[PDB]
C-alpha cells in the first residue's frame, strides 16, 4: 500500500528507478511501535510485515541518541518484537557511523553519510537483502549486444536471450505484457512488464492490479529477450510519504513519539532509501536499506 | 511463438509468492552507451 504507492513519486522518465517497497514499509512499521494518536494513525501500516529468511534476509535496528530518555516499555516492546535491543548512541562525536556501520555487519551500508546530521536523535534503519538464481538460468554465451528505444534515443545494451515456459499475458489500460521469471527458490520471483507506455502503467501500479496479474498470466512456450542490467539509486521520500499522507511525523509541533520518549522532543526530519539491483544471466542480486532521520 | 522483448522502458516487481510481497521494484528507461544509426 504505502510502500508500493510511493515508487510512483520516485519513477522517473528519463532515469533507472529501483526501490524497495518492503524496505519502506518495515520501517515505517517499526517507526509505528514509537507514535501515538494521529502521528501513529497517519502511518498506516501493517503492524506484522511478512519475514521469510531462505528467500530474503531483513533486518531492523533502531539507534536513539543517549541523551534520549526512553520510556522502558517501548524497548520492552521493541525487543520483544524484534528480536533486537534499542542501541544507544552518540551523535555528535565521529565514529558513530563506525559504530553503526560495525554493527550491522556482523548480523555495512556506509552510503548513509547522506542521513546523519549532528542533531540527529534517532535512526531508524530497514536493510532488505536478496541473492538468488534464476529457475532457468540464461546462457551468456549467447548475450549479445542489442538496440533499446527510449523514445527517440537508443543504446546499445547488454542482451540476455532464452527460450523457457512461463506464465505470460497481454492486457490493456495501454498494451502490455507481464511474465514471470521464478528464481531457483519459487518463493520469490520476477514480474517482468513490458508496455507500450510505461508512465501509464506507474500511475496505475497497485497490489490490486498485482494480484490481477497473477491471476491473468497463463502458462507458455517463450522467447524471453531481456537486457542485463545494474542501477543504483539514492531516494528522498520525505515528500512522497507527505503525499502519501504522512504528515504529523515531520511536523515537531505535531508529532506524537510519546510512547518512545517522555521527551516529546523526537520527530522524523528524513526517510532516505538506497537500492541496488543487479540482474544477469546467472540470477538476482538486490539491495535495499531505509533509514529514517 | 510467444516473444517478449524488453528492448523500451519497462517495469520489474521482485515479490514473494507465498504472501504477495513486493520485495523490490524499478523502472528501466535507459542504457549506458548511447547509439546512432543511418
Amino acid at each position: 500500500d504505502i510502500g508500493l504507492w510511493t515508487f510512483r513519486y520516485v519513477y522517473n522518465e528519463s532515469d533507472n528507478v529501483v526501490f524497495s517497497p518492503y524496505g519502506l514499509t518495515s520501517a515505517l512499521s517499526v517507526l509505528r511501535i514509537a507514535a501515538g494518536g494521529n502521528t501513529k494513525r497517519e502511518i498506516d501500516v501493517p503492524e506484522s510485515v511478512v519475514e521469510d529468511s531462505d528467500a530474503f534476509l531483513a533486518l531492523r535496528e533502531l539507534f536513539v541518541d543517549a541523551s534520549v530518555p526512553l520510556r522502558p516499555e517501548f524497548t520492552a516492546e521493541f525487543s520483544s518484537r524484534f528480536n533486537t535491543s534499542v542501541q544507544r548512541v552518540t551523535f555528535n562525536s565521529e565514529n558513530v557511523k563506525d559504530v553503526i556501520n560495525s554493527y550491522v555487519k556482523d548480523k555495512v551500508p556506509r552510503v548513509l553519510d547522506a542521513s546523519l546530521d549532528r542533531d540527529t536523535k534517532m535512526l531508524l534503519l530497514s536493510s532488505v537483502r536478496m541473492k538468488t538464481s534464476w529457475r532457468h538460468v540464461f546462457d551468456p554465451s549467447f548475450t549479445t549486444d542489442q538496440p533499446f528505444y527510449s523514445g527517440n534515443v537508443t543504446y546499445k545494451v547488454r542482451m540476455m536471450n532464452k527460450i523457457d515456459t512461463l506464465k505470460t499475458e497481454t492486457f490493456t489500460l495501454v498494451g502490455y505484457s507481464v511474465t514471470e521469471l521464478p528464481y531457483k527458490r519459487r518463493q520469490t520471483a520476477m514480474l517482468l512488464v513490458v508496455p507500450d507506455d510505461l508512465g501509464e502503467i506507474v500511475r496505475a501500479l497497485d497490489l490490486s492490479l498485482v494480484r490481477f496479474w497473477i491471476r491473468n498470466m497463463r502458462k507458455d512456450v517463450c522467447q524471453v529477450v531481456m537486457p542485463k542490467f545494474s542501477v543504483e539509486s539514492v531516494l528522498d521520500l520525505r515528500d512522497a510519504l507527505q503525499r502519501l499522507g504522512v504528515r504529523d511525523a515531520f511536523d515537531p509541533s505535531r508529532a506524537d513519539f510519546g510512547q518512545a520518549s517522555p521527551s516529546n522532543d523526537l520527530y522524523v526530519t528524513k526517510v532516505l532509501q538506497t537500492s541496488k539491483i543487479e540482474a544477469d544471466e546467472r540470477g538476482t542480486t538486490a539491495s535495499s536499506d531505509t533509514a529514517i532521520t | 511463438l510467444t516473444a517478449i522483448v524488453a528492448n523500451k522502458p519497462f517495469m520489474f516487481l521482485i515479490y514473494h509468492k507465498p504472501t504477495t510481497t513486493v520485495l523490490f521494484m524499478g523502472t528501466i528507461t535507459k542504457g549506458e552507451k548511447v547509439i546512432y544509426d543511418t
